[PDB]
Parts: structure tokens; sequence; C-alpha cells
């Protein structure tokens, strides 16, 4: 039950806890997992009393390759426990490649646990500084609308929709959050660019009780109000005859929109008034909700290029920076959100994973060996490796991020990073250029209908005989299937090379499939990314999902707006 | 400074425009109000008061085929629509008549005409599609290894495909696909994705078409 | 020997003949029986079924003025058809298409009609006619310093003006002498002495088709 002096308290003792704490969640997470199989072949059985200098000076750091099999060995029919434990009930994705390929994570309960504690723990003290009325509501660009299932029969996902569809999700986030202006199955909707429409709306629908307007990102925001300026005088008339736009077309979103519409001409007098008297929309945000006390999302890292664009559109508003985790393993909370984002940091909770730091001191990079995590430097950069619940055990994330300070005894991060990159050789490609080049091709078909594609992804399904492709995009704009239907071929006709052109024309690969999703997808990608816990390099999307690729596959199968297979070949 | 005198919506002034762009030129567009047609035009061709016009040495070039042969020979170092030989040219010069006749007419029937007209003109489009998407067959153009003579001819005609689809309530596609395919591989060359006005206008143009005449 | 496929009262394919003969090139007439298309005929034009088509080296060209163009690009060590230049052959492409439709459609409502439109036809003629009369300006061919590609266009429809004399009840040559002349000079050639058959007999072909069809 959420408060707000017990938690910040309890939050202030295990923070200065810090060490207990942190070797307690190393000795809780090897409790609950003495067995791994990767342990095995590290000399392990827990208890002891050099446990965790045991766990350090035995088992060696790990990378994506190397993760990459024994995750896929329990998405893929081999239903099967193996680097965590369990079969997890979901498995996630991670920025940058596997060797340009696939990058395979547990998701368990308790990544839903450390969830609603973070965010139970951020409201807490956010409302502390920007305290909200308890009978009012919040505008949030939110989404996870989507849920494939591996081929195996095993579910594997993103951040968003595990934690969104998760069964403890209404009744947990119910009493630390405004209640969302959207029904849950909008958010849900099989098409989220509607969605987001419907969204846009629906956040719109109760303004005046509205206590903040929320995207993970500043460019999640960004994108909805560069969108609010294209279908402002669009959503006038939707709302206004109480007749939703044509433009919608699944029927459960629309079951529910005409469930809240009826004729009401007057107040289009208004909001036409008032959205033509801005000076180029800067200022949209208190103009929307002129009490929200502020504007939540990350602010820092490769997102500081979009703060300003939303500055522009926030006005005056305050900034505040959203902490910083994934399903891969929460980091840390800003409980001091009043700081602008230029100067934002968040300070680690510690029952949330094991967490190790490799310093670049020396020159770059260094051969120094982890320290822990109260035993890293101020002002210095280090890299974050993680242990935790999430199939991460000594893990090189690939991130490098500051100490600025400490709150107490647990210290204070600070995120100047974008990509985590150095990449290697694929095979999700058709490479970078020739799916890129594909959509290019396929993509100027919507751009007919003043459209640009925004964004786009792929995938190698083998359940099926033959095995097919799929395409994933990421457009502006609702439209007709045929363009679509004429996209795919395009997608395949810009696959240049020969290769491809052997087995799609005899057919032992499948014609491709184009899935058409819906906005903020990628947006849900960078979004659940960014705020991934390591450090901001955390960006260069993987293109194309072989089997062991999941954050954005279960963001794959739902919001098929629509999905079709070559009726050329 | 080349002048053309084009229309937003003429596939043909689309003929011109693509042609210009493909090779190398920097020109100048001038839009017009056929119910006043320019000084200038109605000096070009003061009879057939047609466009695409490109105006070269202050000499009137007029019709789009030939106004895209006068793009290949007015700049001849560069990027030649025909291949070397006579009959690749007679052969690209054939389908350019092809896509003049049954072709124009047919779409022209498609989005223009209703009723009895219209699946006359229906079957028309498909069967000419089928015969294109016959000739088509594997090449990734028309008229040479590379974007061809006929590919400017005929791309310019895929941003009217979503008319046909709609008022036709078609879909041209799943009848014949490689060639709608052929058309958005087409679009990446920048010579008509900058050429080439938004579909759903054009869509919207042969509406107040039809809309005009029932 | 390339291979001609033609009709003898065509137009067109005197077009052709006229092409080749021009040239010194030696080829093989064949006329096709549009009740009983050849093999040939059938394999080489899937579509349109229409004559002129030559056969070279394997490889078939079907249109009269694709032929043209294909008999000046194949053969252009001689006697050349089209200026050097990019803007005459431009003009004569342009003037290549007035007669081709305008010229044809009128003219085909002076041979093929009755009524008004064969008075509307006449109409259409005499001022086409006087528009050909117009841009020669006052030369004595059309195509280059010598007998050209609009020449061979326009010449074939010479055969043809003792037939538009009788059904049209006019003269073209007391309204435009320079015309019929322009042909009658041409006629001195073994390219049109030899390539069209006597005007009688398309006189009394048409004659005859006009009773064939009601
Ligand atoms: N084959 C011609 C067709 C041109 C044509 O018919 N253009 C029409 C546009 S539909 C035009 O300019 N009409 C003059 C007018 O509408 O007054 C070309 O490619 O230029
Ligand atoms: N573009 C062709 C079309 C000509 C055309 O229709 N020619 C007549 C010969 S006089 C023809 O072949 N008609 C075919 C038929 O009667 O079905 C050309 O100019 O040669
Ligand atoms: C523990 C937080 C779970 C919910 C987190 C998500 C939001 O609702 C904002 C982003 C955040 C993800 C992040 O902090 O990395
Ligand atoms: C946990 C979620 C609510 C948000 C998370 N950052 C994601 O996009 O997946």
């Amino acid at each position: 039950t959420f408060d707000m002096n017990r938690v910040i308290d309890e939050f202030d003792e295990m923070t200065r806890n810090a060490h207990q704490v942190q070797k307690q969640t190393l000795k809780e997470i090897l409790l609950k997992n003495q067995s791994a199989i990767y342990l095995q072949n590290c000399g392990l059985n827990g208890n002891a009393t050099d446990p965790e200098e045991a766990f350090k000076s035995m088992v060696p750091l790990v990378t994506d390759v190397e993760l990459e099999p024994y995750i896929k060995r329990m998405v893929d029919g081999d239903t099967s426990p193996i680097l965590t434990g369990h079969p997890v009930p979901a498995i996630s994705l991670s920025s940058g490649t596997s060797q340009g390929r696939p990058k395979f994570i547990p998701f368990t309960d308790e990544l839903m646990e450390n969830t609603l504690q973070l965010f139970r723990t951020a409201f807490a003290f956010r409302n502390r500084d920007f305290p909200i009325d308890d009978n009012g509501k919040a505008l949030q660009f939110i989404f996870s609308s989507k849920q494939y299932i591996s081929t195996g029969g095993v579910p594997v996902g993103t951040a968003t929709t595990n934690v969104y569809r998760n069964p403890n999700f209404k009744a947990g986030m119910k009493s630390i959050t405004s209640p969302s202006c959207s029904p849950d199955e909008v958010i849900f909707s099989p098409d989220v660019h509607q969605a987001l429409y419907c969204h846009l709306l629906s956040g719109i629908l109760f303004r005046d009780q509205v206590q903040y307007v929320f995207a993970v990102f500043a460019h999640g925001l960004v994108h909805a109000f560069r969108t609010f300026e294209q279908v402002w005088e669009e959503i006038v008339t939707d709302i206004k005859d109480g007749v939703l736009s044509n433009r919608i077309t699944v029927p459960s979103v629309r079951t529910a929109m005409s469930k809240l519409l009826t004729p009401n001409p007057e107040l289009a007098e208004t909001i036409r008034t008032k959205c033509m008297s801005l000076s180029n929309w800067y200022g949209l945000i208190p103009a929307l909700f002129p009490n929200a006390k502020y504007v939540y999302g990350i602010m820092t890292g490769s997102m500081e290029p979009y703060v300003p664009k939303l500055r522009h559109y926030a006005g005056d508003l305050p900034l505040v920076s959203h902490d910083y985790g994934s399903s891969e393993g929460w980091i840390a909370a800003n409980v001091t959100p009043r700081l602008s984002p230029e100067e934002a940091t968040f300070a680690v909770i510690p029952n949330l994973g094991y967490f190790e730091f490799l310093p670049v001191s020396e020159t770059g990079e260094g051969e120094e060996k982890p320290v822990g995590l109260t035993q890293v430097k101020i002002g210095e950069e280090y890299e974050v490796v993680i242990t935790n619940y999430a199939g991460l055990y000594r893990y090189r994330l690939g991130d490098v991020v500051k100490v600025i300070g400490f709150y107490n005894n647990t210290p204070q991060l600070k995120f100047i990073c974008r990509r985590n990159l150095i990449l290697s050789i694929n095979i999700d490609k058709n490479t970078e250029r020739d799916l890129q080049l594909s959509v290019e091709s396929a993509a100027k078909r919507l751009s007919e209908e003043k459209i640009e594609v925004i964004d786009f992804s792929s995938y190698i399904d083998v359940s099926t005989d033959p095995g097919h492709y799929a395409i994933f995009w990421e457009i502006s704009g609702e439209t007709n299937e045929d363009v679509l239907q004429d996209c795919c071929n395009c997608l395949d006709r810009a696959f240049i090379d020969a290769g491809y052109v052997s087995s799609r024309k005899c057919k032992t690969i499948g014609a491709l499939e184009l899935r058409v999703v819906a906005k903020g997808t990628f947006r849900k990608i960078q979004e659940h990314f960014l705020g991934l816990g390591s450090s901001a390099g955390q960006f260069k999307m993987p293109r194309c999902v072989k089997p062991s690729n999941a954050k954005v596959l279960q963001i794959l199968c739902e919001n098929v707006v629509s999905s079709y297979f070559s009726t050329a070949f | 400074l080349p002048i053309l005198l084009d229309y937003w919506p003429s596939m043909f002034g689309m003929r011109a425009r693509v042609a210009l762009r493909e090779k190398g030129v920097e020109f100048e567009y001038r839009e017009e109000d056929f119910s006043n047609k320019s000084p200038l035009l109605l000096q070009s061709n003061p009879i057939h008061k047609k466009i695409p016009v490109l105006v070269h040495n202050g000499k009137p070039v007029c019709e789009s085929l030939n106004v895209v042969q006068y793009v290949d020979e007015a700049w001849p170092e560069k990027n030649p629509f025909f291949p070397s030989d006579p009959y690749g040219r007679a052969q690209a010069r054939f389908w350019a008549d092809f896509v003049d006749k049954k072709f124009t007419d047919a779409q022209f029937k498609v989005w223009g005409k209703k009723g009895e007209e219209q699946e006359a003109g229906k079957k028309e489009f498909i069967e000419a599609v089928k015969i294109l998407e016959s000739e088509l067959g594997d090449k990734p153009y028309f008229g040479g290894d590379s974007f061809g003579y006929v590919d400017i001819s005929l791309i310019t005609f895929s941003s009217w495909f979503q008319a046909y689809e709609k008022f036709g309530n078609f879909s041209i596609e799943s009848e014949s696909p490689k060639l709608i395919a052929w058309a958005k591989r087409c679009m990446e060359k920048e010579s008509v994705s900058k050429s080439l006005p938004d579909s759903e206008k054009i869509v919207a143009y042969a509406a107040e078409y039809r809309k005009n005449n029932l």
C-alpha cells in the first residue's frame, strides 16, 4: 500500500544498507538459483563464507553471443531452464547487437516486483516534489498492445507488454499513478497508431484533473506533439459529431470509442480558438492541461536532443528526468526529480540485482578488475556489469556511465552515453543497407500519402514450412492495405542479392510476411532501451530478428494492423 | 535554364519531369491553369495547347515521349535511356507506344467513367498490366539494363494506381504484383521521388472529376 | 533477307516499304490475310496482331513508324532519314505524331464514313493539310535536306489522296497544290514509285470497304 513517508524512509534505510542488500541480493539470486548449469561449469554450490569472493574469482565475464544459444535453448520447443533457471514467462531483446544478431534474456515475476517498487518509490519522491491530486488523471502515451508467442509455445516479451499485460499490473499500479485516460483495450488495441491518436485524444479527454504528461522519452513526447500539430483539426471533427474519423478500422477500439461518443459542437469553437492562438506551438503542453506540474520522461543521453523540441512544447513547464533500468536489471531511481535534465542523475536501488563496474581508468580501455558499487569512484566513469534475475550474471552490457555523487551511501549515476557500439558481422541480413534500402523502396508507395516511414524491423520464422521472413514497419498514418501489400513485394524486390532469389523463387524459404505494426513500437523499443540499466549506450536497434531476439518480438504479433503474405510468387 | 510547362497531375508532365531529373538537369517548373493557358504555352503549342512543354534555347519542345527522347539527345554523355543496339531501341519505343494506347485509355476508363464503360476498361487494364508483367519478366527496368526510356513512360502511372484501386474497387496487385512491385522499386530514383505529387490528392482529383460528371 | 508482314492497301505498311527501298535494303514482301494470319504474324505479335512487322536477325519489329526508326537506326550509313540535331528529330517526331493521329483520324472520317462525320471530317482534313502546308512553310521535303522521316510518314497518304478527292469531294490541290505536288515530287522516287500501289486500286478498295460495313 503506497504512502509517501514510510517508503522513502525504508528507501533511505535501504540505500544506506547498500552493501548488505546488494550482498543479500547476490545471496537471494543464488539461493533461488544454486542450480544454474552455467554455474556448474563455474563451480558453485552456494553458502560457504567466501561467496562473493568465490563468485568474482570463479565466474567469467560474458557477452551476448555466449548467452545467445542458452536462452535460445529455453525459447524454441525445448521449453527448458538454463542460465537463470525456470523457463521464464517471457524473454527480452537487447539494443546494439549480438554480432549483428539477436540477444535473448529471461523475464521473471521478480522483474515485475522491481518494477512496481521503483515506480512505487519513484512516484513517491516525485510527488514529494510534484504533488498530484488523488482524484485526477494522467496523459500517458504508454502502450503494450502486442503479445507474440515464441515457436516453442513459450511467451517471449518486452518490458512494457509483460508489465502491462501482467496480472499484477492493474491492481499494483492502481494506487501509485493517476488513473489512465485510456481504457486498457485501446492501450492494448491491435492498432496503436490509431490507438495513439485515441491516446492523444484520451489524455486530452480529462485535461483539467490531468497532473502530468508522460512518455518514457522526450522523443516519444515530441512524436506525439508533432503529430498533434498534424491532426488537431481532425481530432476536432472526430470528437465533435460524436463520430470518430474513418481513419479508425479495428472494431474493438471503435466499439469502445463509440461508447465514448455523442454529438457536441460548441467546444470546437474553443479548441480552434486556442490552437490557432499559439506561436509555433511553443508551450503546447501547459496549454492542454495547464495544471500539470510536470513533463515526465527520460531526459539524458541520446535523448538530450529531444529535450529541446519538447521544451518548446513544454514551454516553461518543468521537465523531470525519469529513472533508469529495464528487464535486464533495474539500476537507479531519481529521488530528486526536481533536478533539470542536464544535471539529472539517478541513484541505484540495491536489491534489484548485484551490480559491478569496469573502470576505463588507464587509457581506453584499461586492464583493471571490477570493484564494488560503493567502491566505485566519484567523477570517474565506469561500465556496468549486471547480475540479476534477468539472466544476467556478471554480464557485460557494454555501456559507460559517470559518478556525480552519493545520496547518503548509495552513489549517483550520470549518462552521457548513446551507442553501445562496436558491431560484428550478422545473418539477419541481407545487409544493413539491403534491409534499409528495402524499406526505402517499399515505403514510397506510402510516401504518396504524404507520409514518411519512421522506423522498421524484421524476423526469421522457422516454425513454418517453408519458413518466412517478417518485415515490420512504423509509419505516420493509417492507410489502405493495397499499398502496404505493394510494399511487402518491394521489400522482397529490394533484396537485390542473387541468393534470396534462389529460395523464394524456388520457394524453400517461404513468402515474406509484411506485418504492418502501429506507431510507437520502435518507440517502445527505444524507450525501454535507453532507460535500460547500464548506461545510455543503448540505442542501435537490431534490424532483423533471428529466433533469438525478443523485446521487439512480443511486440511483433498482436498489432498486425494488417499482415500479409505476398500474393505474388 | 530549361522552362517546363507542367500540370500537377499530368502523368505526362511527370514523364517530362522524371526524364529530365533522371538525367541531370536543374530546371524550373511552372504550374498551369488550363483555363488560362500561358502566353508562352499558347506560343509553344497554339492549337494542342497541351503539356508537358520543355523550353530550351527558346525552342518549345512538346509531347511527353517526344520530350523524354529530347532529354536523351540534349545531354548525350551520362545517363542514356536506350541500350546501344537499334533493335533494343525499337523494342523500347514499341513498348512506349504500348504504354500510350490501350493502357492509357483503359485507366482513363477505370477512374473517369462507370458502369458498362467501367468493366470494359477494367478487364482492359488487367489485360494490359498482364502483358506488361509478362514482358517485365525479370528485368529491374525496361529499356536497358538500368533505368530506361519507358521506365519513365510507365512509372508515372503508379501514383494513379491508388485511384484505380478505389473507384475500380479492385486490387491490381493479386492479378499482377511484380508490376506495382517494380513501381515502388522505380520510386527510389530521385527523378520520380521528387517529380510526382501525392496520390491521395491524385485520388481526390479523379474524385473531383467523377463528382463533376455523374 | 528481312521479312515484312504487310497489307497492300495499308498506308503504314507502305511507310515501311518506302523506308527499306529508300535505303537500298533487299527484303522479301509478305501479304497478310487478317482472315488467315500467318504463323509468324501470330508468333511475332501475340497482342495487336497488326501490320507492318519486319523480322531481322531473328528479332521482330512492329508498328510502321517503329519500323522506319528501326530502319534508320539499323542502317545509318548512306541516306540518313533524320537531321543530326536533337531538336530537328524532335520536330520530325512531333509532325510524325500529327499525321498519324489527327490527319489519320480525319482521313479515317473521309474515306471510311458517311454524313456528319464525313463533313466534319472534310473540314478536319483541309484544316490539317492547311497546317502541313504551313509547317512546311514551303519546304520540298520534311525530314532532312533529302527525303526524310515525316515525308515517309505522310507520303503513303498520297496514294489515298485520290480516294479523298473522290469521297470527300474536295480538291486538296486547288486548296493546297503544294502538298499533292510535294507528293508528286516524291513520286519520282522508286521508294514511292514502287512502294505505293496504284491509287486506282486503293480507290476501288476503300469504296469496297464502304460496301461491306454499314
Ligand atoms: N500523350 C499526351 C497526353 C497529354 C494529355 O492529354 N494531357 C492533357 C491532360 S489530361 C492535357 O494537357 N489537356 C489539355 C487540357 O486539359 O485543356 C502527353 O503525354 O503529353
Ligand atoms: N500502330 C499500328 C496500328 C495500325 C493498324 O491498325 N493497321 C491496320 C493495317 S491497315 C491493321 O493492322 N489492322 C488490324 C486489324 O484490321 O485488325 C501501325 O500504325 O502500324
Ligand atoms: C521500474 C519502472 C517500470 C516502469 C518503467 C517505465 C515507465 O513507465 C517509464 C520508463 C520506465 C522504464 C525505465 O525506467 O527504464
Ligand atoms: C517497463 C515499461 C513500462 C517501460 C519500459 N521502459 C519499456 O518500454 O519496455
